[PDB]
């Protein structure tokens, strides 16, 4: 059987707002 | 009667008269392929005789030169096939071969009428098999599946019963185990009944029996001869697929090529473990001298499509994983091909379509699951793909690629610690196994995701990092590196990589953004 | 070695048992049952255990019945195994001939007989019709009837060999019985090496040796079962065809089809009876459902083309026989066909063309029929040629007697053409044929008299003339001026009344007319 | 084989010449 890759999680425009709240 | 075979009606049983010298000469002819004589020869003793034997022999040769309807006839004739069951299996052959199908089942009966040993099928055997066969063709799929484990279970020998069980997956991986772990051996051979049983089991599920499978292994090894049998370096091969040893694979697959280049079950194996280190190369020489000398055979068109593959020219490649699962709708390994290129296309339900009608055709193994639980993922439904994915882990525990949809299911519900356990696993995995390690770049940043998440920094450099090398150019993963670099507060490290994103992608919307605060 | 055949090798001489035993067993019950995944399955696990030569030879012919003779020659070439089995080299050289590797296949047979029992043929005889085979493709037609003859003098038992060399008339009618008579009928059965020997003579032709072949047919007759048989059925309508007794033929003909329908070696005989019976509605019947059910056989466009005889549509039955000659260029009743139609529609070198075409298929039908042609050319040198030609070959066919006839009578030759029309007479009453034709012959037998002066046995035949066909012309004008020379005007004024009524424009008629007008 | 029929002399001139041999 054919295989494929293994899924990749991404970075999302939400991590980019969990981090802003450093506050 | 229906309990014996041909080997009765052999001219040759002489060994244990001018109609003997006709038909030495008639069997010799037929024998010899030259059918011009035997038809000749045959046709005289039949005159004299009227036996329903010659009558038999006479409709062999007509059948060799593929004039069914003129065998069919004269076993039709005198009311042949009610006096001979060889002359009864024979017409309903040819019945088969014209595709009269209740014409066929009018001289079988729709189930076994029937309910010493001569050496060969039991012509009982034979004909549940070409009940079989008719309800293939009237797609009664369940009384196919009866009707030709009914076959088995009357001689041991009706392999051709067996292959199609096995062919049209017409049994689940248990069935198939219970079918030839209750077979009757003794009607190929009492005594060495093991021999013929461990053939059998290689055929099977290399998963679910491992132990019984083992020994029938060793046994047939230990058959001197056989260890350069193409059966049973096959149950090796897939076995050693199944742990992603696929140097090791392709080891036997190749060897399997030399000595039998004609050998055409060999090539799903030895496709996929070429695709798999990516060898574009040996895929093309193969692709094109099988469509020279096999253009009529599904294989050959899942080659094509399969270099297409290592290629990456997915459209072409879907139409070659079409013509081949067209070609032959029974053939797992162009489903999962089909349904592969859907999946790169983004066509999310036409994907899982092909890999629900592949997990038919691969049942009892825990690859289909998997593919259905990433493509689910996809889509969203994390209850369904964990279903999916919770169901191949019961099948089989030791593939980094189910660890690793397993985990990014952990870290898609907040379990940072379950889902750093199974990235971590996977892992380990992959250093025992012989895969291509680059794809595995995903699995390392996706440990220095979950890490990020558990606000361990260093961990997450040190796994990010790893993830970076194993894929030269990667823009989500520098973007994520740097979210990183500005959590341990160094924003001049950030930047840096922050750069390499937006040279890589110019354009993504949060690579700029991260820049944009990044201005200590 | 190569003097046993493949029984020699069958798993069954075990009966004059190990695991080896037991799946030989097996193969081979697959292989006769033809449940090949079943074959190869066994036959791979054989081999790899034995490696012996026999399962390999068993092995390559399951691959062989699959079609997959590549893998078949390529298992058999890959171990020297065509060199240790005489049953392998065989084989082997099946499979590049079915691969047409013409070059191939010899290298593995030689050029020659190399070689110069069990109940089979011979596999050294098995070679040499492979030999043959080959030659044949090589279009080298000398040295493969050569190779053919071989493999009759090796086993007489090679019929696939014989058949070659006589359905593709690679042999003279004499050629053809000197062969049957010198066989070793031994390789049969030195006792009843009588049985095969005339079972042989049943394919050869009718009209050479007619002595051999009622001794041959009357020994076959006494065997109870073969009245039954298609050959010998076959070979008593081609005899009772050249005696021109075609309601006999076809009560066999017809019995076969009945009896055997998928055998169709028997239409082109029980066609051309039906055109001489002129059955009309038979020659619809079973043409149409022979374009109905064999669409790719020349026999079927055979059958169209002379239903369109029937029915004297010469346009179309010229259609159809040029359809069914181009289809099989070897099939020798559809050049006949081909060239009668032309004969028909006037076109002479056409005619002739198709005729000498036909002639190298098949018989002293075609010289006949060539004969007859440049007879209506006027050419007497040739038409004379070929019917002596003919009459060499057969002199009792009320056909051809007719046709020297009208030579003798163009030459001048009165009395030698009176004793043709008369024995043409005579054996016409013997045959079963249709008799509005053979009027012409008892014309021809009044014209004779007539130029020997000796008129009132003109006056006789020549009535007995139309009498047979009613509505002619030049038999009345025949008449006619047989009465001027026995001098009574009257009769013939009478005569040249009827036959004006007949063609009012003749000009022989008319200026034969004013003449007896007193 | 089909067959065909018999060649049919026929009346000729020369034949109504060779009457008018009546001379």
């Amino acid at each position: 059987m054919l295989r494929r890759n293994p899924t990749a999680i991404q970075i999302t425009a939400e991590d980019v707002l969990a981090y802003d709240e450093e506050k | 009667n229906s309990q014996l075979s041909t080997l009765t009606i052999s001219p040759m049983t002489y060994l244990a008269s001018r109609e003997d010298y006709l038909r030495l000469w008639r069997h010799d002819a037929l024998m010899q392929q030259q059918y011009k004589c035997a038809a000749f020869v045959g046709e005289k003793v039949l005159d004299i005789t009227g036996n329903p034997n010659d009558a038999f022999w006479l409709a062999q040769v007509y059948c060799c030169t593929g004039d069914y309807a003129r065998a069919k006839c004269l076993l039709t004739k005198e009311d042949l096939y009610n006096r001979s069951s060889a002359c009864r299996y024979l017409a309903a052959f040819c019945l088969v071969k014209l595709y009269d199908w209740q014409g066929a089942l009018n001289l079988l009966g729709e189930t076994n009428p029937f309910r010493m040993q001569d050496g060969g099928i039991k012509l009982e055997a034979s004909m549940c098999y070409l009940r079989g066969q008719v309800y293939t063709n009237l797609s009664n799929f369940d009384r196919a599946k009866e009707c030709y484990k009914e076959a088995l279970m009357v001689d041991a020998k009706c392999y051709e019963a067996f292959d199609q069980l096995v062919s049209n997956h017409l049994l689940t991986a248990d069935e198939e185990w219970d079918l030839v772990l209750k077979l009757n051996y003794s009607t190929y051979s009492k005594e060495d009944a093991a021999f013929l049983r461990s053939l059998y089991m290689l055929k099977l599920n290399k998963t679910s029996h491992e132990d019984e499978l083992r020994r029938a292994e060793d046994y047939l090894s230990s058959i001197n001869g056989l260890e350069k049998s193409s059966d049973l370096l096959l149950c090796k091969a897939d076995t050693l697929f199944v742990r992603s040893r696929f140097i090791d694979v392709l080891a036997i697959t190749t060897k399997i090529l030399e000595i039998d280049p004609y050998n055409l079950d060999v090539y799903p194996l030895h496709l996929a473990s070429l695709h798999e280190s990516g060898e574009k190369n040996k895929l093309y020489l193969i692709s094109n001298d099988l469509v020279d000398r096999h253009p009529e055979k599904a294989v050959t068109w899942l080659a094509v499509g399969i270099y297409y593959l290592c290629v990456n020219k997915i459209s072409e490649a879907r139409r070659y994983f079409s013509k081949s699962s067209t070609m032959d709708p029974q053939f797992g390994p162009a489903w999962i091909g089909f349904a592969h290129s859907f999946a790169i296309e983004g066509e999310h339900d036409q994907a899982i379509s092909a890999y629900t009608t592949a997990a038919r055709l691969f049942q009892g193994t825990h690859l289909p699951y998997l593919f259905l639980g990433m493509q689910h993922m996809q889509l969203g439904n994390i209850l369904l793909a964990n279903e999916y994915l919770q169901s191949s882990y019961a099948l089989f525990q030791y593939d980094p690629l189910l660890l690793n949809e397993l985990g990014v299911v952990a870290f898609n519900k907040s379990d940072m610690q379950t889902a750093i356990n199974h990235f971590q696993n996977a892992l380990l995995l992959v250093k025992k196994t012989q895969s291509n390690e680059k794809p595995w770049a995903a699995t390392w940043a996706n440990l220095g995701h979950a890490y990020r998440k558990l606000k361990m920094y260093d961990a997450a450099i040190d796994a990010l990092n790893q993830g970076l090398l194993l894929s030269t150019n990667d823009a989500n993963v520098h973007t994520a590196i740097a979210l990183v670099y500005l959590h341990k507060k160094i924003p001049g490290l950030a930047i840096t990589h922050l750069h390499e994103s937006l040279a890589i992608s110019p354009n993504e919307i949060m690579a700029s953004d991260l820049l944009k605060r990044a201005l200590e």
